[PDB]
């Protein structure tokens, strides 16, 4: 199919993982804050 | 319905201005072109067709502004 | 209403499309532009 | 079941239908389904090559390409009249855009930490507006956060809602007396001028989603 | 060599030649691959001269 | 009411077969031609060389 | 001033400059290069189709 | 020309008109004044100096 | 380049012919242009003033009759002009206004004589801003 | 709603103006274009179909203008 | 209340206009293409990307006003 | 009360045509742009960094006054 | 009675488009920066505080102007 390579997203693109789950819990406090408009 | 055709007249009078616009870019147009033939009068009405075709369709702008004004007070 | 539907799935997606393409896409067009060199360059 | 993850699917589908049925056995020549791919990784590569320009410019190529390439592919689906919006919820893009501002912030600071709020002064001023310099750059700060998300799916929907509205104009301008089809060819060439206007509207405001945080990355990697 | 220049002469598949024939020939074009993405040199020196970018810009 | 941006879909469809595609296929044929015969003239420059 | 359309072509508008500031020159430094720079001696005589003649007048 | 001391040619130059300055292609490239007559006062100039150099 | 390359070019004696240069300074048709290590390849023909060439070292002062300043696409810009001059000696007032009222008698003349004595005139009173 | 249509209709003639800046707009690119061919003469068939690409896209911002008194008008 | 949709109206009338700013900026954006190729004609395609993504900044400001109309309007 | 968020709908249509010569301002940037490389080729990628710079400040300048439309809009 | 803060809405509506200038203003500031140095490429070390000098006393102003709709929106 395609050659599978060990491309580096662990050791480089963890802040934007971390930004992503820090905005799923900014949702948590939205969606539990100002979801009942 | 005493305010409602006299909002259309007022209405026809405020669509009635983009013509400034129009006169400004066809104004511009024939800037340039005296701006152009004053470098170029060797070619002179070659670009002439194209000036006076790209004046038409601009100016036809503010053309279809005042239709709309004439439309707008019927 | 589907504030964390559309979030959700768009994080998973995102991720998924960051270690797909990272992964499997730009390496597979490298091996092409490696190879035509190695040829060219003999 | 929600018709936005099934179109989240379908768009991995797509992709799945870029590279796999493309590729003819592994082939050197490059086919023409491959030619597109080709001119898409050059014109990234050379692109962020000269964008950020850095020693270690490609360590974040793949990650500008990836977040092209979304936007890329979701304005290909909604062009269907018969489609709901893909990337026209401004939540969900605006998201992304504070997402990877976010992971920008937290990039510099690791990388850089109290001399990262060394960006604050762009030059050497006089006295009197040295701090208020500052003020205009915290002010434009968020500004380079918050308008690049609010500046690509308000472009979405501002499209084919209209080709909604405008179709409307179709069911305004065809439906009153027989000769509006008389001279009712313009309607028609108006929103095949849409079109073409919607085709960019998706395809170059993704390359300036591309090209406005390859300038972020150049800003949150490299001191000035 | 003559043998090399015979083999040359009917073993040419300038058409149809794999990509992955080319990685099992040689794998030194795997590990210039794979070193390539990891250290992060995702410039191509050298290609662009006789191979041009052929992109949009 | 949603079958006329259909309309409008499929005559630019033809309009992008009468005129985009030929575009396309010349490009592709081009490049197509220029790789192969790189690709073919760099071999036959080094068979000659080994000739050397 | 109108030189281009009354008077010098744009080399003898320079020309004329060089001579004014060789004429403005200091008279210890005027040196015979800059006499003999300005020592016009060369005659121009118009001939026609038939090789006639005109003045042989200094230029 | 004096090739040497002891050689020499009869040598051609040619001289380009103003008209042919702004037709030429490498010219854009040298920013210029349309409104100085620049090239109608540098070919008079380099008439002045081919003719200069021819002499001498 | 690192400065720039200066050719100062005279009919009599071409004083500067690459030297590596900071700034230049001369009289143009667009006025007194001061160019530095780089700039757009650009042609100008130079008008009768003062031009002022700053290096490595300081800045000299020199008279010009006008020429052109033509930036070779390497960085190279090529002043060709006519007459080089002092720092003030070569200028002396009783030679310029003395032949200056002349000039104004001349320019009453012919056109021929007129326009270029008018010319003179000019000359003599850009000279006017070298005597200073 | 003796008052509604009424202020319609004048948002409609407010927002007709607004094409101003195509009557302005294609006419100056048309302008250098003017410029284009005088300060070079063999490039006007280079960029004339760029100049109408220069048109098109310049237009139809406007046009967005009367749609607004198009729709405003009408619903 | 009579008055509020009224209100929803006209705002929406007197933001509409802001895309003229679009109309006029990307125009001059083209002009100076045109001085981009006629001084210029061997640095088009260097610009022809990066006159039309000055485009997509402009377009997008004027974009940025209707769509504020139509949250009025909706 | 129901003329007071009337008159905030009309005040947000007033404060939304701000964007508008800064939706003429950066692309006139762009148009110096087109007339930098043009003129100067080897200032192409110098000027093209500050210039984004400035497109983004010329941005910043026609901007709020949007968001201005918008929180006036709740 | 009800439009003593409506009225205020108004104003906070009209009294921030003053941007709309600057939006005009500092882009020439960049843009005379861009053909300005495109001119002279060495002049930018030259040029670059000073013109970002001549940017920021020069954008304030406006920034004044929404500044007054602040306070009447408060």
């Amino acid at each position: 199919m395609l050659k599978r390579f060990p491309t580096p997203i662990l050791k480089v693109y963890w802040p934007f993982f971390v930004a992503g789950a820090a905005v799923y819990y900014g949702m948590s406090k939205a969606a539990d804050l100002s979801s009942n408009t | 319905m005493q305010l409602v055709l006299a909002a259309k007249y007022i209405g026809a009078g405020i669509s009635t201005i983009g013509l400034l616009g129009a006169g400004i870019g066809i104004a511009i147009v024939f800037a340039a072109l005296i701006n152009g033939v004053s470098r170029n009068p060797s070619i002179k009405d070659t670009v002439f067709p194209m000036a006076i075709l790209g004046f038409a369709l601009s100016e036809a702008t503010g053309l279809f502004c005042l239709m709309v004004s004439f439309l707008l007070l019927f | 209403f589907y504030f964390m539907n559309q979030l959700t799935y768009g994080f998973l997606l995102m991720i998924t499309l960051l270690i797909l393409f990272s992964q499997f896409f730009l390496p597979m067009i490298l091996r092409l532009y490696v190879s035509r060199l190695f040829i060219s360059k003999l | 079941l929600t018709t936005f993850s099934l179109y989240t699917i379908i768009v991995l589908l797509v992709i799945t239908s870029l590279y796999t049925l493309t590729n003819n056995n592994n082939k050197i020549i490059g086919s023409r389904w491959l030619i597109s791919q080709e001119a898409i990784y050059d014109t990234i590569m050379n692109m962020t090559k000269g964008q950020i320009g850095g020693k270690n410019w490609g360590l974040y190529f793949p990650m500008i390409f990836t977040l092209f390439m979304f936007i890329f592919i979701a304005n290909l689906i909604s062009m269907i009249p018969y489609s709901f919006a893909l990337s026209a919820h401004l939540v969900f893009i605006i998201s992304l855009s504070i997402v990877i501002w976010l992971g920008n912030t937290i990039l510099g600071l690791y990388k850089h930490g109290w001399v990262f709020f060394s960006l604050f002064v762009p030059a050497g001023t006089p006295l009197p507006l040295v701090p208020l310099l500052v003020i205009i750059e915290t002010l434009s700060y968020f500004a380079r956060a918050i308008s690049l998300g609010l500046r690509l799916g308000s472009n979405i929907l501002a499209g084919h809602l209209l080709m909604v509205i405008l179709a409307g104009l179709t069911f305004n301008f065809m439906l009153i007396n027989l000769f509006t089809l008389v001279f009712g060819f313009v309607p028609l060439a108006m929103i095949l001028a849409i079109m073409m206007l919607e085709f960019a509207i998706g395809i170059i405001q993704g390359y300036v989603w591309a090209i406005l945080t390859a300038s972020y990355l150049k800003d949150a990697v490299y001191l000035h | 060599l003559q043998s090399t220049l015979d083999n040359i002469q009917s073993a040419r598949p300038f058409d149809e030649l794999t990509v992955d024939d080319l990685t099992k020939i040689k794998p030194e074009i795997d590990a210039k691959v794979e070193e390539m993405v990891k250290k992060g040199k995702w410039d191509v020196p050298g290609y662009k001269d006789r191979f041009g970018n052929l992109n949009v810009m | 009411d949603e079958s006329i941006l259909l309309l409008t879909f499929l005559g630019f469809t033809g309009l992008v077969a009468k005129y985009l595609a030929p575009a396309y296929k010349d490009f592709a044929d081009a490049r197509m031609k220029k790789v192969s015969d790189v690709l073919n003239a760099s071999r036959n420059k080094h068979v000659e060389a080994v000739k050397d | 001033s109108a030189w281009r359309k009354a008077g010098i072509s744009y080399a003898a508008y320079l020309n004329v400059a060089a001579q004014a500031i060789r004429s403005s020159l200091k008279t210890e430094l005027q040196t015979a290069s800059v006499l003999n720079r300005s020592q016009t001696d060369a005659f121009y005589t118009q001939y026609k189709n038939g090789t006639a003649a005109s003045e042989p007048t200094p230029i | 020309d004096p090739v040497s001391s002891l050689s020499f040619e009869p040598s051609e130059k040619p001289i380009f008109n103003a008209k042919t300055i702004e037709q030429s292609p490498s010219f854009g490239k040298f920013e210029i004044d349309t409104d100085a007559n620049v090239p109608r006062d540098l070919f008079e100039y380099t008439l002045a100096n081919q003719m200069l150099t021819a002499m001498a | 380049s690192s400065g720039l390359k200066l050719q100062f070019a005279l009919p009599h004696e071409t004083l500067y012919s690459g030297s590596e240069v900071t700034q230049v300074n001369l009289p143009a048709k667009s006025g007194r242009i001061g160019v530095l290590a780089n700039h757009v390849p650009t042609v100008e023909q130079l008008l009768p003033g003062v031009v002022e060439v700053m290096e490595g070292s300081n800045s000299k002062k020199f008279f010009i009759s006008g020429g052109f300043a033509t930036v070779q696409p390497d960085s190279q810009l090529c002043v060709t002009a006519i007459e080089a001059f002092p720092l003030e000696s070569f200028s002396q007032e009783n030679i310029k206004n003395l032949l200056a009222e002349a000039k104004k008698n001349v320019s009453s003349s012919d056109a021929r004589e007129a326009a270029e004595a008018a010319i003179q005139v000019e000359v003599l009173e850009n000279l006017q801003s070298v005597l200073k």
